[PDB]
């Protein structure tokens, strides 16, 4: 398709700035690395404790 | 040190809440909350942006007689797998660890500003509670929630009105 | 009786982390460093186009099978793009050697 | 769990010595409140005390006029009503209030 | 402080009829917001606690729902037990606690 | 803040000594033990439990006239070697300050729980102990250790002993 | 809790400045501070000493019709690069954010140390100082810096000058 | 911002009673000091009295004779000069010392 | 405690020259030193709070320097609003403060 990206995986185009993907193990780019985790979530905020 | 949060504070991460004669509700310590903002923020941005790809092709093809090299390949993108995920994963959970115990040190300094500047003029009562000896007003709980408490001016009435 | 209290500000989030010491633990504002979405397409690397020879293998689309002729030219490539059921090449049977360094030099 | 004395009634301008004690709470980790339902009226609240005795308020309608003392020691509440108006006639209740006070206060026990 | 009424003063429905009541506020409220159903002759009779969170003891009969502002308490089911009077706190703003009026639901 | 620990105490990792009228002894505040020991054990079940194996199998033949393919292999697992190693070393260490952090902040939020309780009811000693005013027998000594002590009921005992 | 910095104290890490009417200065605290640098200059050194690099060589050639391997050996140092360069950065900022929180526990411990020592016989004032309700010489001053300090001794004049 | 009294002279052996007010300062979070300049002489510091009033300085010069208190809810710093000498004739001034005052104390207002 | 002297008794130039004083202590201050200028009938001026750094309100036309024991006053053009005494404090050393004698710039 006549669409642009920074980073192309079999699967199709991949547009991030994260460090990390877990799509495709094989890519063509400036890529995030390939992991195998399925979450790498970051908190930022505060416990959320509602009561 | 304190059981919960607040659902009806909704402008900061940080803050106070008051009952006084004139009016009750909510307000956010903004130099606290955005001190806090700005330093996580930054930490966030950071884990990001100090990553730097090349541009760069990973597969890579072999033929029939090359199994050895084939398999070269499939250690190194192995071996890059394994340092990348087990090292994201414990980034992540390092990190999660001090940015809760960040923002509880960040109300408990809160609550030590204000312990500090009333004194003896408000009893402290626990979870994260004061009460005034004294008249407090909404002038005087501002002066409180700023910094600008002038303890002295209230010392008479709060002793008087402490037995 | 006037009072004053200090605490910190709760939300309607579901949005949970592990910790080291803790797991499945729900805070008010997360962010997510893991990319699990592509668009399902394939586009331009640094503005330019693959080279998308269908259902031609490169030997084809190099030595000019004649089913490789309905190709078109692009004058540069950023990749080249073959489908999984490729099979036009060495139509006459035969070795064709170093067959993996040409299509090496030939990506880009 | 809790027994009310409505003081009785006496004619405006005089006042009354309202008293209640309660057996089935601590009385010393719970606030208090008055709350007056006068006869074909809607329910008015009227008064409140923390457990610290520290800290009261006051309806409008009632200020300079009633004032609240307790004594945790004798699981009691006592309320003076003074410069009685004709206006104050009405059934007093009191209510304990809700364990969490700095934010969902609801009267769960009457 | 923040003004509480309530426009159905009366409610009238058969046994066994779904009906409910509406709660306005002059001011955001965020859902503290209490219920209550009082028997005649008895001091109100706390039924819902939070804006829409059910009180210990009170059957499923009962639930409430609410935004901002307004508020609403559903019968599922009149019962021939449930003829009361109606009331809404609120605990958003509160040096006094303040009540709306009021309101009667009733038996057909 | 305390000099060392006890060896009479082999019940948990954190607790209680005590000496009334009634016979002394030591005890540990299950709470407090049991959440340390489920945060720690957590934690090190997650530095084993994140890493992932596949499948392999390292070893690569080359022969006479391949000494470039194997010094390729070779600068692969040397490199791969260093990674490992270098982080395994740095993320043992790090860990180990934390846990000895965190059990030295248990302590003292340990102490902090009775100083509260306590108020003018105790001397505050030094080196983790505290002294009673007032007769203080099994009955109070554990409603300190469990968080149920009356201050009130002993305060007109305590002051009276005070001077 | 401190707002900045002496110059004047030009011995040590940590200390003291005092000011009574047989002089005045700087002096460092040589315990506190000399337990700082050995536990900070143990933990730079632990940070280079772990990193063991074999004799190696890493440049490699291929020829005209190796591309293949060549592109290999290329993806090997890039993987490397990145995973050096990403952990170094993250390991500085990680260090340098603990090595100033540790030394601004230092200086807390520090004024807890005298504030428990000094008690009643000084007025905490704030910013880290204390004003003596009795007078407190060179030789009082050394006590209260050494945590030798008599506060039994000069409790009777202190509490004389407190009102 | 600050009023200046000097007592006026007596003969020696006798005493006086110093005293400013100041109205452009908040008199709490800052020390003051009096300093002394005889004529003829160079400038002499002779007294500091902190906010706190627990902490005063004086020379060795007027030691046994000078002392200093305040009142910090009338703006005012007090001196009494007792056992006058002849060289005690001087210009008294009242100096607001600088709010940094572990560190740096260079004497900003007069 | 840490005696100042000054030695340039008399610093007299014409009107728009530069001019310098100097201040002496038998300890070492490490630039805890302060300068002042007095006009006659006044309270001393404080011109550089530091051994060097001017006081706020104080024209370019003065600055200082110094180290641990010698202090220099540099006025870069003596106006006919500057004929004043000079004098140089220390606050390294302070139970009590103190001054040393003081000098005099006068304008030919
Ligand atoms: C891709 O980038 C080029 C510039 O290099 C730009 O002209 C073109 O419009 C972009 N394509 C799309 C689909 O946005
Ligand atoms: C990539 O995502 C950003 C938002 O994160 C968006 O602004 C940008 O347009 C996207 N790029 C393309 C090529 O769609
Ligand atoms: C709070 O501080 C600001 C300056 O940042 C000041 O303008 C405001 O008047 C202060 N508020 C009170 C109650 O003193
Ligand atoms: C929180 O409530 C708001 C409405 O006030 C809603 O728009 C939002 O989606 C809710 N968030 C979650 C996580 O449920
Ligand atoms: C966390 O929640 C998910 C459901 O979203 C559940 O499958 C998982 O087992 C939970 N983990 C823990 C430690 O409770
Ligand atoms: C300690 O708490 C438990 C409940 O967890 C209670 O059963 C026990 O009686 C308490 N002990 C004391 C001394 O109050
Ligand atoms: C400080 O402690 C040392 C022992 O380490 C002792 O020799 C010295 O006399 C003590 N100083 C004071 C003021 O007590």
């Amino acid at each position: 398709h006549d669409c642009n990206t920074t980073c192309q995986t079999p699967k199709g185009a991949i547009n991030t700035s994260l460090p990390f993907q877990n799509i495709h193990p094989i890519t063509i780019g400036k890529c995030p690395k390939y992991v195998k985790s399925t979450k790498l979530r970051l908190a930022t905020g505060l416990r959320n404790i509602p009561s | 040190f304190i059981e919960g949060g607040w659902t009806g504070m909704v402008d900061g991460w940080y803050g106070y809440h008051h009952q006084n004669e004139q009016g009750s509700g909510y307000a956010a310590d903004l130099k606290s909350t955005q001190n806090a903002i700005d330093k996580i923020t930054n930490k966030v941005n950071s884990v990001i942006e100090k990553m730097n790809t090349q541009f760069t092709a990973v597969g890579k093809e072999f033929n029939h007689l090359e199994k050895r090299i084939e398999n070269l390949n499939k250690k190194v993108d192995d071996g890059f797998l394994d340092i990348w995920t087990y090292n994201a994963e414990l980034l992540v959970l390092l990190e999660n660890e001090r940015t809760l115990d960040y923002h509880d040190s960040n109300v408990k300094n809160l609550y030590e500003k204000v312990r500090s500047q009333l004194k003896n003029n408000a009893k402290e009562i626990g979870n994260g509670c004061f009460e005034f000896y004294h008249k407090c007003d909404n002038t005087c709980m501002e002066s409180v929630k700023n910094g600008t408490y002038d303890y002295p001016k209230y010392s008479e009435e709060a002793k008087l009105n402490r037995e | 009786g006037d009072t004053l209290c200090i605490g910190y500000h709760a939300n309607n989030s579901t949005d949970t982390v592990d910790t080291v010491l803790e797991k499945n633990v729900t805070v008010t504002h997360s962010v997510n460093l893991l990319e699990d979405k592509h668009n399902g397409k394939l586009c331009k690397l640094r503005g330019v186009a693959p080279l998308h020879l269908g259902k031609c293998n490169i030997a084809g689309w190099i030595l000019g099978n004649p089913e490789c002729e309905s190709l078109s030219t692009a004058s540069s490539w950023s990749y080249i793009v073959e489908t999984p059921s490729s099979d036009n090449g060495t139509c006459y049977p035969g070795d064709f050697i170093d067959y993996e360094e040409l299509r090496e030099q030939l990506s880009s | 769990q809790l027994v009310e004395s409505g003081g009785d009634l006496v004619q405006p301008g005089g006042s009354l010595r309202l008293s209640c004690v309660v057996s089935g709470f601590t009385f010393s980790t719970y606030s208090m409140n008055w709350v007056r339902q006068a006869p074909g009226k809607g329910l008015e609240w009227v008064s409140y005390i923390s457990s610290s005795s520290l800290s009261r308020y006051y309806a409008d309608s009632v200020k300079g006029r009633f004032t609240i003392s307790r004594d945790n020691a004798k699981n009691s509440l006592s309320l003076q009503l003074n410069s009685l108006r004709a206006e104050d006639t009405a059934v007093y209740y009191c209510v304990r209030g809700s364990i969490t006070w700095p934010t969902e206060y609801y009267l769960d026990y009457w | 402080e923040i003004v509480m009424t309530q426009s159905p003063a009366t409610l009238s429905v058969s046994p066994g009829e779904r009906a409910t009541l509406s709660c306005r506020a002059s001011q955001t409220i965020r859902s503290d917001l209490a219920w209550y159903q009082q028997k005649p002759g008895q001091p109100p009779r706390l039924i819902i606690y939070g804006a829409s969170t059910r009180a210990t003891g009170i059957p499923a009969r009962f639930s409430g729902s609410g935004s901002g502002t307004e508020f609403t308490l559903t019968i599922s089911s009149l019962q021939s037990e449930d003829s009361a009077v109606y009331f809404c706190q609120q605990y958003n703003n509160w040096p006094p606690l303040t009540f709306g009026g009021g309101t009667k639901v009733e038996i057909k």
